[PDB]
């Protein structure tokens, strides 16, 4: 497409 | 209406509006009867990523606090904006929690899955607790975490992608909370060991994973 | 006042709380006095935030009314409906800052190339979800008086005015349905600044704008 300008881990969603 | 609700929940969450998500599946649960198994997931998700992100904030937010006068204070009461965010996100998702998904659940699968995620909101409660409310806060999430423990234990397969998820998420808690890593340790090597003798796979493989990721991190 | 409005501004950049950085910055435009280069890039990343997030959404919404039953296509089309809204507030919130605060002040053409080019991008989103006629010209009309001071006060190499071709050169092809405008506009933006390769502070910014009009060129053409 086109541009125009500009610590353990827990359960995640499944 | 149950069904349209549900539907605007599915359309808020491929519009990436979780606010909207997490409205529509607190006025499906507040019509009282029992989630389905995709309703429970759309709920479970939606205040996830809301929670999150104040979540995100906060530490950021937290961590300049700390790692710096007027500039400190500014930034303590930013944190305590975003806390307050945070907090009223939490009581929202426990009060559907005590008031209708707990005591609704009629299998051992769902029971375990609002038990964990009462467990997991008054650890996030937990994570911002300061002062002389905290230790209470602490003792609900862990006695939310060992209910659903001792049901999962009797009632469900080591493999079990929910049995799983909560091994990983109070060994977190052991871990980060009560600042016990061998109890955390020990709690995510006996659910990965257990799993492994008794060999959804793809839920479950992912969050085998993780336990050892965590125990990789924790002895390193 | 307006020092701490900044630094809170700030801070909810870091936190990525952009309606809170965006309502920072609108009260320290409001104080009336011209905006340090800082100021502005503030402001101009707090609102494109915000107003991208609705962007983002209204095109996801849009596109499932589009393929869709008659209870489900309305729901898609009133949910788009609301979303239109939240991003025409925020369209009409900096296009009236603009208007009243920040295109009066620009001493230099450097900013009044910067705010013409706000202009043109926010009556761009309009447009994106227009009436339709009168804003798209509105748009049109700030780019063009941007693209005219930029050839005449600023080198070919200067991030805002290749930025300015950029999107003025995106209004061609999406809003104005011109594709040959849009690709001649954008290869004479990149090929001038090709000839004149820029200062230590400006390589990154210039030529991450030189990318960005090559890969939609290659796009337009391909």
């Amino acid at each position: 497409h086109r541009y125009s300008t500009p610590r353990s881990t827990s359960t995640p969603n499944v | 209406d149950k069904n349209e609700l549900v539907q605007k929940a599915k359309l808020a969450e491929q519009a990436e509006r979780y606010d909207d998500m997490a409205a529509c599946m607190k006025s499906v649960t507040e019509q009282g009867a029992e989630l389905s198994n995709e309703e429970r997931n759309l709920l479970s998700v939606a205040y996830k990523n809301v929670v999150g992100a104040r979540r995100s904030s906060w530490r950021v937010v937290s961590s300049i606090e700390q790692k710096t006068e007027k500039k400190q204070q500014m930034a303590r009461e930013y944190r305590e904006k975003i806390e307050t965010e945070l907090r009223d996100i939490c009581n929202d998702v426990l009060s559907l929690l005590e008031k209708f998904l707990i005591p609704n659940a009629s299998q051992a699968e769902s029971k375990v899955f609002y038990l964990k995620m009462k467990g997991d909101y008054y650890r996030y409660l937990a994570e911002v607790a300061a002062g002389d409310d905290k230790k209470g806060i602490v003792d609900q999430s862990q006695q939310a975490y060992q209910e659903a423990f001792e049901i999962s234990k009797k009632e469900m397969q080591p493999t079990h992608p929910i049995r799983l998820g909560l091994a990983l998420n109070f060994s977190v808690f052991y871990y980060e909370i009560l600042n016990s890593p061998e109890k955390a340790c020990s709690l995510a090597k006996t659910a990965f060991d257990e799993a492994i003798a008794e060999l959804s796979y793809k839920d479950s493989t992912l969050i085998m994973q993780l336990l050892r990721d965590n125990l990789t991190l924790w002895t390193s």
